[PDB]
């Protein structure tokens, strides 16, 4: 049993533009064992609307996954990940920061 | 450039939870063209590209049947597995299974290989010249001499060395204006104060294809990995991939360090400094 | 194209 704890990014596909429509990702990477719970919120509330890829590997056999919704950023609205895993003592809430 | 087709397989079991999961993934270069999930609707091999989608009924029918055949040895691996190392029925544990070959700029054979794992680490691997195995444990070692028995590594070499170079030319040539394309990364800089004596330069790359790439920070040409920060390559999720890396410096002195740009796309190594 | 050759551990 090797188990090993998520990297988390969270992050736009396009450079984010108020009122400019896109795509919210959360890629987390780096994991093992494959059972992982991912949620997107907005202003703390999940958003149901997420895509995920298919579960894949690397080349030291840890797991990745893109979840992403499609999102109009706007001035008042926070965005952020919450993720689940057997490695955390309690899920993971990750900030969106618009820069990054 | 070279290229590459691989094949990436999950098998994991559900205590008291009946079958185990079982999802299967097929990619040219960093393009996914195929996927099975037991979990899914249609119970068969679906496709992801749109190259691959004028394949007719004949390349479905039977793609979906050797990814049953697939999940079913997988089936029969997680009970073996469990026996071998007499694990209780109490936890769930995990198959990887990967296989693909490579070739080079002419699309001649490169290289094959055959790789499987458990609960995360290498149980058995086929070697270099894809006529021998490379064993972990005395577990793996029945299973080494159960598959020299049944001389599996001739019939997956003539897979690897035959078959997979074949179909990958196909798909090259059929989905030929998106995989055989290189995107050149686009980038910029950053600068970023964070106080009177220091400042924040970020490097990014924006929209490349393939996904390999190199930033390096330097200080009077002199590798600089004190102080850096480096995220892992990320997909965008129309196909491309992004990264950046960033690195603190004294004010005054941001024309010290430059950020250098290694990729398939370039066709030669970008430069780039801080120009206010 | 998958390899239709594989064999239980």
């Amino acid at each position: 049993m090797i188990q090993r704890t998520p990297k988390i990014q969270v992050y736009s596909r396009h450079p984010a533009e108020n009122g400019k429509s896109n795509f919210l990702n959360c890629y987390v990477s780096g994991f093992h064992p494959s059972d992982i719970e991912v949620d997107l919120l907005k202003n703390g509330e999940r958003i149901e609307k997420v895509e995920h890829s298919d579960l894949s590997f690397s080349k030291d056999w840890s797991f990745y996954l893109l979840y992403y919704t499609e999102f109009t950023p706007t001035e008042k609205d926070e965005y952020a990940c919450r993720v689940n895993h057997v490695t955390l003592s309690q899920p993971k809430i990750v900030k969106w920061d618009r820069d990054m | 450039g070279s290229h590459s087709m691989r094949y990436f397989f999950t098998s994991v079991s559900r205590p008291g939870r009946g079958e185990p999961r079982f999802i299967a993934v097929g990619y040219v270069d960093d393009t996914q063209f195929v996927r099975f999930d037991s979990d899914a609707a249609s119970q068969r091999m679906e496709p992801r590209a749109p190259w691959i989608e004028q394949e007719g009924p004949e390349y479905w029918d039977g793609e979906t049947r050797k990814v049953k055949a697939h999940s079913q040895t997988h089936r029969v691996d997680l009970g073996t597995l469990r026996g071998y190392y007499n694990q209780s029925e109490a936890g769930s544990h995990t198959v990887q299974r990967m296989y693909g070959c490579d070739v080079g700029s002419d699309w001649r054979f490169l290289r094959g290989y055959h790789q499987y794992a458990y609960d995360g680490k290498d149980y058995i691997a086929l070697k270099e010249d894809l006529r021998s195995w490379t064993a972990a444990d005395m577990a793996a070692q029945t299973t080494k001499h159960k598959w020299e028995a049944a001389h599996v590594a001739e019939q997956l070499r003539a897979y690897l060395e035959g078959t997979c170079v074949e179909w990958l030319r196909r798909y090259l040539e059929n989905g030929k204006e998106t995989l055989q394309r290189t995107d050149a990364p686009k980038t910029h800089m950053t600068h970023h104060a964070v106080s009177d004596h220091e400042a924040t330069l970020r490097c990014w790359a924006l929209s490349f294809y393939p996904a390999e790439i190199t930033l390096t920070w330097q200080r009077d040409g002199e590798d600089q990995t004190q102080d850096t920060e480096l995220v892992e390559t990320r997909p965008a999720g129309d196909g491309t991939f992004q990264k950046w890396a960033a690195v603190v410096v004294p004010s005054g002195q941001e024309q010290r360090y430059t950020c250098h740009v290694q990729h398939e796309g370039l066709p030669k190594p970008l430069t780039l400094r801080w120009e206010p | 194209l998958l390899w239709n050759g594989p064999i239980a551990v």
